[PDB]
């Protein structure tokens, strides 16, 4: 019966709600509602311990910047997200999310999470990306960004593939439990 | 309406709440109706609970001063929420809880409110959505 609070942040449309929902309900948001404020809950077993994770979902749209301070107050772990089909979303990690998270949640551990790991090899994406001298984000890059911002760890996953999802939240819970 | 008349005359007369935009809200604005009222607990930032009369009209939070009511004065926050600026949500953690957000551009505020029962929380959430 241990309680911890996890907050997810990142650019709009980078897959945060899908990751939370897929993890908390195994379902998958079909009708895509941009987020304003939501919270969910899930129970996770880690290293023998039962933990109840409160999952605070936030807006990626900058139009809602002023509401996000309302999710930070008692955070045990941050999932700081970008999307692998959007090297833009990655460059916003140091520019926007890391400065805000460090302001509101100093000393709160951060998991840097690359979402949509499946689309790394989808031509639709990988061609549009080529259409602008771009290409999906690469693990060395994600990992370098994680070292740069001081993250507790680096993790990659696909809500749709579902691959690695579980591993994102095990790592986050290990960080939450960390003194 | 009857209940509303008495609540009103029970409200202490010099009482007001500061809004984030620097305006004020005083009992006089209540002279200009009451949809439902109920006793709840307001969780402060430090995890303390404040006993509160919540009135859905906007949302208004009252504290008791013996047989008088005053506009709540909890952690420098406004005790009145405009319904047009209101975001309302279930506390996933707490079947009795709801989160009530004033999204005011002068400075948003969170209010985490706990009722006595799951049924009463869903009762509050239904009545709040209509407005
Ligand atoms: N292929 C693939 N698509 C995904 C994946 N995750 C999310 N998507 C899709 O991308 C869109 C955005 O996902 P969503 O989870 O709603 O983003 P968000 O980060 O919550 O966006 P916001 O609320 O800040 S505006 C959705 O329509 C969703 O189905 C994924 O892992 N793989
Ligand atoms: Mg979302």
């Amino acid at each position: 019966a241990i309680r911890k609070k996890l907050v997810i942040v990142g650019d709009g449309a980078c897959g945060k709600t899908c990751l939370l929902i897929v993890f908390s309900k195994d379902q998958f948001p079909e009708v895509y509602v941009p987020t304003v404020f939501e919270n969910y809950v899930a129970d996770i077993e880690v290293d023998g311990k039962q933990v109840e994770l409160a999952l605070w979902d936030t807006a990626g749209q900058e139009d809602y910047d002023r509401l996000r301070p309302l999710s930070y107050p008692d955070t045990d772990v941050i999932l700081m997200c970008f999307s692998i089909d959007s090297p833009d979303s990655l460059e916003n990690i140091p520019e926007k999310w890391t400065p805000e998270v460090k302001h509101f949640c100093p000393n709160v551990p951060i998991i840097l999470v690359g979402n949509k790991k499946d689309l790394r090899n989808d031509e639709h994406t990988r061609r549009e990306l080529a259409k602008m001298k771009q290409e999906p984000v690469k693990p060395e890059e994600g990992r370098d960004m994680a070292n740069r911002i001081g993250a507790f760890g680096y993790m990659e996953c696909s809500a749709k593939t579902k691959d690695g999802v579980r591993e994102v939240f095990e790592m986050a819970t290990r960080a939450a439990l960390q003194a | 309406n009857q209940k509303w008349l008495e609540i009103l005359n029970k409200i202490e007369n010099k009482t007001y709440t500061k809004l984030k935009n620097g305006h004020v809200f005083r009992k006089q604005a209540l002279m200009s109706t009451l949809l439902y009222d109920g006793l709840v607990y307001w969780k402060t930032a430090t995890g303390r609970f404040k006993d509160i009369l919540a009135l859905l009209l906007v949302l208004l939070f009252l504290q008791e001063k013996d047989q008088k009511y005053i506009f709540a004065a909890v952690d420098q926050k406004p005790s009145v929420i405009s319904l047009q600026k209101l975001i309302a949500r279930e506390v996933a953690n707490e079947e009795r809880g709801m989160f009530l957000i004033s999204a005011s551009s002068a400075g948003p505020e969170m209010y985490e409110i706990h009722t006595n029962s799951k049924e009463e929380r869903n009762n509050w959430m239904r009545r709040i959505q209509q407005a």
